[PDB]
Formats: C-alpha cells, sequence, structure tokens
C-alpha cells in the first residue's frame, strides 16, 4: 500500500459590434478559503488568435489544402482563451469579446482558467467555463 | 454569564449574506453584581470590551466587520455588529467563531479579565422571470437601476428561447384602470390608476419576431416598483404571462 501526502492549496444574440464585460459572477475558484490571487487580471481580451488562426484558414484556402494547419481541427469555436495566474473568490476580469471580425462557423465559445497557488513547487489543477453566443448578420455585401 | 449574545443573519437574495452579532447585558446576572456593587457604594456595572473579533471558522480563517469600532465599555447595555457573508449557491454552511473580551473593573484596580469565544454555524436561512410553459425566460439586461428624469429611456428584454421556432411574440403595455373596506377600494385605484396612466411604451405592439429595446417615456414620478402592464402574448392560446421585474423610480 503505497501513500502519498494530502496537500492543501451564457451569453445572449450579438451584433458586429464590440462588448466589453466585466464579470463579478458565481465563479468558484476551488482553493481553501479566501483566495486572493496576488496577480491580478484586468482584461482577458478573446476573439484575437481566432482572427489569427482565420487569416491562415484564408491564406490556407489560397494553395489547395493538404492538412498544414487544417487537420480535422475544431478549435474555431473552442476560443480557449487560457487565463494564466500566479500564487471566497475574486471578481473576473474585463471580458471585451470584440467580434469586429469573426466567421459566422462558430456558435459557442468556451474559456479556461489556470487556478495557480505555488508554492516551491510546479503549477496546479484548472477550472474552465463555457459561453454560448450567437451573432447577428448586421450587413452583407 | 455576565452578557448574553446572540447572533442573527439575513439573507439578502440580490446581494450577500448579511449575519449580525448581538451583545447585551443579561439582567439576570447584573442585578448579582449590582447586589455587590452597591454594598461596596456602585450603582451600574463597568465592564470593557477590550477585543471583539468575529473570525471565519474554517482550518483557519478571519473577517472583519462591516463598520468601524472602537474599544468601549458600557454599564447597562447592548451593542450589534455586523459581517457580510458570502451568498453560498447550495448546501455549505459555513461557521464562524465570534471571540470577545471582557474586562471587568473595581477601585482603579482589580480588573478581574475574562475572555468569550461561542463558534458555530452561521446558516440561518429563515431576476429571471420564467414563462412556465416552456421555459422561455425573460431577464431585463438593466434591472432595477433607472434613474429617469421624464425623459425617453430605453431598456432591454433578453428573451432566452428554445431556438425551436424563435419567432412568436408581442408585447403590449395595456394603458387600461382594470375594473378591480372602501379605502381598500381607494388604495386599489390609486395603484391602478398610477399603473395604467404613467408610463407610456413608444413601441406599443412591437411584434418581436433576441433583444428588444423597447422605449419609454414615463409621465408621471414616484417610484415604480415591479413595472405592471407591460405584458407579452404568444402563438398559443393566452400566453398573457407578466414580467413582474424591472423598477424606475422617475425622479
Amino acid at each position: 500500500s503505497n501513500p502519498v501526502e494530502e496537500e492543501a492549496e451564457k451569453m445572449t444574440r450579438n451584433s458586429w459590434m464590440m462588448l466589453d464585460g466585466t464579470k463579478t459572477d458565481f465563479h468558484i475558484t476551488v482553493r481553501n478559503k479566501s483566495l486572493s490571487c496576488a496577480i491580478n487580471h484586468i482584461k482577458i481580451i478573446p476573439m484575437n488568435n481566432i482572427e489569427q488562426m482565420l487569416k491562415p484558414d484564408y491564406w490556407k484556402k489560397m494553395p489547395p489544402d493538404d492538412l498544414y494547419i487544417m487537420e480535422k481541427q475544431l478549435d474555431w469555436l473552442s476560443k480557449s482563451c487560457v487565463r494564466i495566474i500566479k500564487l471566497i473568490t475574486f471578481d473576473l476580469e474585463l471580458d471585451n469579446t470584440a467580434v469586429p471580425f469573426n466567421f459566422t462557423g462558430f456558435d459557442l465559445l468556451i474559456e479556461y482558467g489556470m487556478s495557480a497557488t505555488d508554492e516551491s513547487c510546479i503549477y496546479l489543477k484548472k477550472l474552465s467555463i463555457p459561453y454560448e453566443v450567437t451573432l447577428r448578420r448586421t450587413i452583407e455585401v | 454569564l455576565l452578557n448574553m449574545r446572540l447572533r442573527n443573519i439575513s439573507l439578502k437574495s440580490e446581494h450577500c449574506i448579511l449575519s449580525s452579532l448581538d451583545f447585551q447585558t443579561s439582567k439576570a446576572s447584573e442585578q448579582l453584581t449590582k447586589k455587590f456593587i452597591y454594598p461596596q457604594e456602585h450603582n451600574s456595572f463597568l465592564k470593557l470590551n477590550f477585543q471583539e473579533i468575529s473570525y471565519k471558522l474554517i482550518d483557519g480563517t478571519s473577517q472583519i466587520e462591516l463598520d468601524p469600532i472602537c474599544p468601549l465599555k458600557v454599564p447597562l447595555t447592548a451593542f450589534s455588529y455586523d459581517s457580510i457573508s458570502a451568498t453560498f449557491k447550495l448546501v455549505l454552511l459555513p461557521k464562524s467563531t465570534q471571540p470577545h473580551r471582557v474586562k471587568i473593573t473595581l477601585a482603579y484596580e482589580l480588573e478581574l479579565h475574562p475572555n468569550l469565544k461561542l463558534p458555530v454555524r452561521t446558516s440561518w436561512e429563515t431576476s429571471l422571470v420564467n414563462s412556465k410553459l416552456s421555459n422561455v425566460k425573460f431577464k431585463f439586461i438593466n434591472s432595477n437601476i433607472k434613474v429617469i428624469k421624464g425623459e425617453k429611456f430605453t431598456m432591454r428584454l433578453q428573451i432566452i428561447n428554445s431556438s425551436s421556432s424563435p419567432l412568436d411574440l408581442v408585447v403590449y403595455y395595456n394603458n387600461t384602470i382594470n375594473p378591480i373596506t372602501l379605502e381598500n377600494q381607494y388604495q386599489l385605484h390609486n395603484k391602478y390608476r398610477k399603473i395604467a396612466e404613467g408610463i407610456i411604451l413608444l413601441s406599443n405592439d412591437y411584434k418581436i419576431p433576441y433583444f428588444a429595446d423597447l422605449r419609454f417615456i414615463g409621465i408621471m414620478s414616484g417610484y415604480y416598483g415591479t413595472l405592471s402592464g407591460l405584458k407579452v402574448l404568444d402563438l398559443n392560446t393566452n400566453e398573457l404571462i407578466e414580467v413582474g421585474n424591472g423598477a424606475s423610480v422617475l425622479i
């Protein structure tokens, strides 16, 4: 019997504008009690790497496709903005969802927040929150 | 057995949970030492409270009560400080510590020191409007926030559907006095007159086909709690359901 120790450590329809949400909802952040983050998050700012995927999808589309960076990946709608933190909860940052150039291919989003309280060791378990958002077709050419 | 203490907790559902402890003088203990005090020619006691502290009972934690407190000393009295909890979702009864330090007194000396700590669980425990048919939930995206000044304003009825035929229904306000102990007749008449005549809804049968704006103007003052009148109506027989939500002072 080989033991170890025990160490204690929903959106709505959006147009093509930019919505900045300051979130103070029921974030768990499952530490012991009164979790001070000690390096706070001010603005998370997603929908940047979705554009940094979408412009190479255009460029990937420019020649014939042979899965150079499109190989079964459904990570457009994932929106995995990893919130890295340092060492009873705290309010979340400003969103700035900022849909000014994004495809109609997605109809959902998620997130992941690194819950961290490190004492001379490596990092810890990590908590993820999804967000369902629909988009409005405001204009076409 | 010198100062009876009780903690009352009230559940403010739109905010944190509020719990206040309350010291008192415990009269069944005061006449005890009043007898020996007026034996030694003293009229009332002089117990000094020098260190009063509520700590969040856990493995280890502590809080801070929601206003200021000095180091006080009173004869025959009661004091009550309030500290804000965190409003739990479901099934976690938190506990607190509530330590204290009463210092008794005598003739410029003989301060018999006392201390007390009663640790217990701080769970007394005694705006989405659902459709009540098919979970077409409505919520105003700025409810209970409107200081208008008899100007126009806009609100946001964020309807949340099943996403299954999402284009169905029409709003309206019904500017008509509803047709209803004689002053119980008059209070209902004044309520039904100020409901049906004070605001207008400039987009009347707006026929929503999932946001809305719903511009009002609001031609009389007073706090309109719950904003009645603003009904919707849907594809079935009578889904005449309210909003029951949102409020606006108009001054």
